[PDB]
RNA sequence: CCCGAAAACAGGCGGCCACCGAGGGCCCGGGAAGAAGACCC
RNA sequence: GUGAUCGGGUAGGCGGGCGUGCCGAUGGGGCGGAAGCCGGGCCGUGAGGUCCGGUGGACCCGUCGGUAUUGCGGAUCCUGCC
RNA sequence: CUAGUACCGUGAGGGAAAGCUGAAAAGCACCCCGGGAGGGGGGUGAAAAGAGCCUGAAGCCAGGCGGCGAUAGGAGGGUGCGGCCCGAAAGGGUUGACCCUCCCCGAAGGAAACACGGGCGACCGUGGAGUACGAGGGGAGGUGACCGGGGUUGCACCGUCCGU
């Protein structure tokens, strides 16, 4: 490995888990929050699929802390709606690395769960826009972190 | 080399002892200090006892031996008192203790009460 | 439950009893509410009440003073002046309260008890109104 | 040491206190003593007397 | 017994004794994370008029028995302890030892031992 | 005449399931309805 | 020992103590783990002190006397970060 | 510290920020996934201290645990009684915690039933009775493991922030 990050997970097994991060991304980690609520709690296939539909724009997904604005969707449960693309295309290629990670580790990979998905904030990256009047203000990129543990079941 | 001590014990008759009370633990009942084990021996409740070295002053385990005599059950000498603290599995320090109903450790009951017989002759 | 029957009883006094009643932690129901008097002049009471019908609030009358037309509901909200009403205490002493015009089956065949301090024995006066002429005075049924 | 800046004063009515400032962006406050670079208020001299 | 008296006075005054903390130290996480006492000034502050409904201030009335000021639960009286030479001279009778926190476990065994049999208690 | 079971005594009736599955949503073709949701066939 | 004839306090005046950095002396601790940081126990009217566990990886405290760029919630305060 | 430097102004002139791996680079061989930056395993080292490098605090953000949580009214607190949760050490405790009952002394204070009589009456007087009780101070016993402390929250009462 490299070092230079740690993860959030307690007692962490080795014999029974896998790991994955992606550092330093340039999407939303609000929507992030929105969408690991989401596909925490299941299995990994099942999370795909999902990705899938999210991707397609047939499955949309709540919002539920971030809000405004925001108008509801088609049958029950909505509700504030929203179709992320690039924060599910990245979570699939995180999901991606830590089922090799098992398989090579040689856990079998349809009876895995997803126990842990976390977003963090990542660095800022700074840049200014000029307006009106003889200013200039901030217009700045929020990066994120993002780590995910799988357990093999029994 | 207090008052209310007797006669020397070896080492393993006390271990023995002591892991005993422990085994017992484990299920049977067990009196935890003097005024208890006092009221056991009385009502004869009590079949097995414990006592430790460096009970200090004596004046409350002095008078045990002339208890434990007319019973005549057996009495173990165990040196320290943090020892029998955890095999009664508490953080403060014993002084005596009384076995009842010992399951798991009848054997070495009658095991302990047959070497502090021999010690007795 | 101990039931009570509104029959030649001073309302203020009745609500009185009955409230000590409710907060030592009791359940009341009154039965003949619409028989119950209240003392004074016709005209001086009707005033008092249909100043307080028409009551209510100039911006939204979905809130407002919902004071009452019925019978029940005029000793009901009596009661519930007599409580601490801003006050969980007072919301479960008053939901152990129940009201009833008439004398319902279900309570039928049962024997009622009276207040001694309440009741128009005690008055000198020919002067007194009952709570179904208010009713019908302010347009409520029964 | 303190004394070497250059000031000029906001004044009143823009919403920033009446301190002084350099003419040059980032406009830093200077000279004053609750400032930072700026001279010291009561500070160590030597033409005191310890004999 | 006088000593036992006192003592238990001790017990219900410090149990009873209030947290004497600033005016609004609730409220600021700089006041949060250094509870300390300060004494209000200002001339609205009702802390400092000493009204119905809020916190006390400190007074001179709360003090322990002079008897007992200072005594551990025990009822000993505490010597920190650096070294042997310290260790001695102590009464064993009234007063006890607190080993220091900077002294080494090389050390600590010495004064351990020391102590055990001069008979002196030690708290840690 | 208009609104109105969140009317906290938070109702009444009939029927269908539960103690695999009654019902519902997404989806498809459309408007008599429509800022998103909802509504109707 | 005395206090029925002491016990509220803005402006203001007086008394004693807690804490911070350096010197001259004295007495001590430290890779068997110093300072600092986190969470807790005890003493203290209080300012504050000290111990336990963890993190950390080289310096630190007490008493006596002297000295001082010696204590912050505010200045439409300054700097940096959020 | 590549500082009167970069940068600003036609110009005279104005004017920053920015120190520290480790004893030694021993500065991560090799394998799997990825377009890649990179992630995961393995290795060096006394310790990752991993160059985005001594220590690494607060404000801020995410998750896990505990407590409350969709009929409800006050500046976000105080006093008292409770419910759930943590509780190794430094606080007490098996030489006996909490609770229980028994006796003796007992400040200021201090009943009632009941018996006789006075008043239209609410009630009072004498006796009962300075009794029963009473803050606390002492002692004798049974029971056998928590108590104090901390986090959050329910109930009742009280409470219109800070400086000027």
């Amino acid at each position: 490995s490299r070092g230079r990050f740690s993860y959030s997970f307690q007692n962490f097994d080795p014999e029974r888990m896998a790991r994955a991060s992606g550092r330093d991304l340039r999407i939303s980690p609000k929507h992030s929050v929105e969408l690991l609520r989401e596909i925490r709690g299941m299995m990994l296939n099942d999370a795909l699929r999902y990705l899938d539909d999210v991707i397609a724009k047939k499955r949309p997904v709540p919002m539920k802390r971030f809000n405004d604005s925001q108008g509801h969707k088609p049958g029950k449960g909505f509700g504030p709606g929203r179709y992320p693309v690039k924060v599910a295309k990245a979570v699939k290629k995180i999901l991606l690395n830590a089922k090799n990670n098992a398989e090579q580790k040689g856990l079998d990979v349809d009876r895995l769960k997803i126990i842990h998905a976390a977003a963090h904030r990542g660095p800022v990256l700074r840049g200014y826009i000029p307006r009106a009047f003889g200013r200039a203000t901030p217009f700045n990129e929020q990066t994120t972190h993002i780590e995910i543990v799988v357990e093999e079941i029994r | 080399k207090p008052s209310y001590v007797k006669f020397e014990v070896p080492q393993e008759l006390a271990e023995k002892a002591l892991e005993a009370v422990e085994i017992a633990r484990d299920t049977g009942r067990i009196r935890k200090g003097t005024n208890e084990t006092t009221k056991a021996v009385e009502r004869g409740q009590a079949k097995l006892v414990i006592i430790a070295e460096d009970v200090d002053p004596e004046e409350i385990v002095a008078h045990l031996p002339p208890l434990c005599e007319e019973k005549e059950i057996p009495y173990v000498y165990v040196p320290s008192k943090k020892e029998l603290g955890a095999a009664a599995g508490l953080e403060v320090p014993a002084a005596s203790v009384a076995i009842i109903e010992p399951g798991k450790a009848r054997e070495l009951v009658e095991d302990i009460a047959m070497k502090v017989k021999e010690l007795m002759k | 439950m101990r039931i009570i029957n509104a029959e030649g009883l001073i309302l203020g006094r009745l609500a009185s009893k009955v409230a000590k009643m409710l907060l030592e932690g009791e359940e009341v129901v009154i039965v003949n509410a619409e028989k119950a008097i209240i003392t004074g002049n016709r005209e001086d009471i009707f005033a008092k009440y249909k100043q307080r019908t028409e009551l209510r609030t100039r911006t939204n009358p979905r809130r407002g003073p919902f004071y009452p037309k019925r019978s029940d509901e005029i000793v009901r909200r009596t009661v519930r002046g007599m409580l601490p009403w801003k006050t969980d205490r007072g919301r479960k002493a008053f939901k152990r309260l129940k009201v009833y015009v008439g004398v319902p089956k279900e309570f039928e065949g049962k024997e009622f008890e009276t207040i001694s301090e309440a009741h128009m024995s005690r008055l000198a006066t020919p002067k007194y109104v009952t709570v179904g002429e208010v009713a019908k005075f302010l347009g409520g049924k029964f | 040491a303190g004394k070497r800046r250059v000031t000029e004063n906001i004044g009143k009515g823009h919403g920033m206190a009446r301190v002084e400032r350099i003419k040059t962006s980032p406009r830093f406050a200077a000279f004053v003593p609750f400032a930072v670079g700026g001279r010291r208020t009561h500070p160590p001299k030597v033409e005191k007397i310890i004999w | 017994n006088e000593k036992a008296r006192l003592l238990r006075i001790r017990a219900k005054l410090k149990r009873k004794k209030p947290r004497f903390l600033r005016q609004e130290w609730w409220r600021y996480p700089k006041f949060k994370n250094d509870p300390k006492w300060r004494r209000p000034k200002g001339i609205d502050s009702k802390m400092r008029l000493k009204k119905k409904g809020k916190p006390r201030s400190p007074s001179i009335g709360w003090s322990s028995p002079k008897a007992v000021r200072g005594l551990h639960p025990s009822g000993y009286e505490e010597v920190l302890v650096h070294n042997v030479k310290e260790l001695e001279a102590i009464d064993p009778t009234r007063q006890a030892a607190r080993i220091a926190g900077t002294v080494g476990a090389r050390k600590r065994e010495m004064i351990l031992a020391r102590a055990k049999e001069l008979g002196v208690k030690v708290l840690n």
